[PDB]
């Protein structure tokens, strides 16, 4: 049996269009632990994404929570794609700064 | 407040280069503080928070050992586990295992706590007694009798009651720029178009410590449990957490709704309205 | 510290 990633995408600080921030990507309620987790700007994938270690909960479940720095403005649209097992096709969910 | 401790030990295989990857974090008031990752280059305990660094090798070198030993047990009770299931080899598979100890405000032990799973499923588990177990299902009840027959739970007894408690107490003190503490959620309400003449009201609760915490949206006194939307808390990534909850509230009659925010690290519950 | 199983595996 698997278990299907729910994958949350928001900004670390209330946003503020022109100022950094930290943009996370928190894939979690998964399994297999093996998960492959992109996080995009414009559609192209953004290089250097911190990865945390593998956890797991109560349930039994995994999580990993990748984050980047990145600068919020009304042109860039960023979303996080995530690649397992439980699923055929990968996932994307784009960003939304009101969620 | 109350404190705890837990050794989270997981061990997952693939097939071809046998040998699976052991992984064990530990943690001190749900507070990563020591992880062990068999596929390090040197695998070894390492600390992982500032406080956790004044222990010195003696230490580390016992508990790495430790490790290297609950590698094995793993290693071993997974070749078994899957003749229990008759699953076909070159598969990949998981064994976890949940252990530690419970604290009052007292610092007295409250419980004791060892589980185990296997590929996410409850396996077996030491009840409250840590004198009798739990099987899931037929192939836990093997495991169940053979690890009747030998004790073993008064082995595990012995641990919980002392070792876990000897050493969080020890850890407890320690560290305390952050275990003694806790951080108050801050919070307030955003306005949304949400339809025609209807709108969308957010409760934010920001920056908070520890994760569990509790919203609720009112209307007169009631409160709004359907029709309402939450989403899992989250981590900030700053160490603190994030979660919110919304409701459909027709256009004008805002003031008619209010959101409390429960929270341990809370004086009292937070009441929010839209501050237009 | 960390915890050792029993002799008694799965």
């Amino acid at each position: 049996i698997q278990k299907t990633p729910q994958i949350q995408v928001y900004s670390r600080h209330p946003p503020e269009n022109g100022k950094p921030n930290i943009l996370n990507c928190y894939v979690t309620q998964f399994h297999p632990p093996h998960i492959e987790i992109q996080m995009l700007k414009n559609g192209k994938k953004i290089p250097k994404v911190e990865m945390s270690d593998m956890s797991f909960s109560k349930d039994w479940s995994f999580y990993i929570l990748a984050h980047t720095e990145f600068t919020p403005t009304e042109t860039d649209t960023y979303a996080c794609r995530v690649k397992h097992d439980s699923m055929a096709e990968p996932k994307t969910v784009y960003w939304d700064r009101d969620m | 407040g109350p404190h705890s401790m837990r050794y989270f030990e997981t061990a997952v295989s693939r097939p071809g280069l046998e040998e699976p990857r052991y992984i064990s974090v530990g943690y001190v008031d749900n507070k990563e503080f020591v992880r062990f990752d068999s596929d390090a280059e040197n695998p070894r305990y390492e600390p992982r928070a500032p406080w956790m660094e004044q222990e010195g090798p003696e230490y580390w070198e016992r508990e790495t050992q430790k490790a290297k030993g609950q590698e094995q047990w793993f290693r071993v009770s997974l070749r078994n586990l899957l003749g229990y299931y008759n699953q076909s080899a070159g598969g990949s598979h998981t064994l976890q295992q949940m252990s530690g100890c419970d604290l009052g405000s007292d610092w007295r032990l409250l419980r004791g706590y060892l589980q185990f799973a296997y590929e996410g499923r409850d396996y077996i588990a030491l009840n409250e007694d840590l004198k009798t177990w739990t099987a899931a299902d037929m192939a836990a009840q093997i495991t169940r009798r053979k690890w009747e027959q030998s004790g073993a739970a008064e082995h595990y007894k012995a641990y919980l009651e002392g070792e876990c408690v000897e050493w969080l107490h020890r850890y407890l003190k320690n560290g305390n720029a952050t275990l003694l503490r806790t951080d108050s959620p801050k919070a307030h309400v955003t306005h949304h178009p949400r339809s025609k003449g209807e709108v969308t009201l957010r409760c934010w609760a920001l920056g908070f410590y520890p994760a569990d915490i509790t919203l609720t949206w009112q209307l007169n006194g009631e409160e709004l449990t359907q029709d309402m939307e939450l989403v899992e808390t989250r981590p900030a990534g700053d160490g603190t957490f994030q979660k919110w909850a919304s409701v459909v509230v027709p256009l004008g009659k805002e003031q008619n709704y209010t959101c409390r925010v429960y929270h341990e690290g809370l004086p009292e519950p937070l009441t929010l309205r839209w501050e237009p | 510290s960390a915890l050792q199983n029993a002799a008694s595996i799965a």
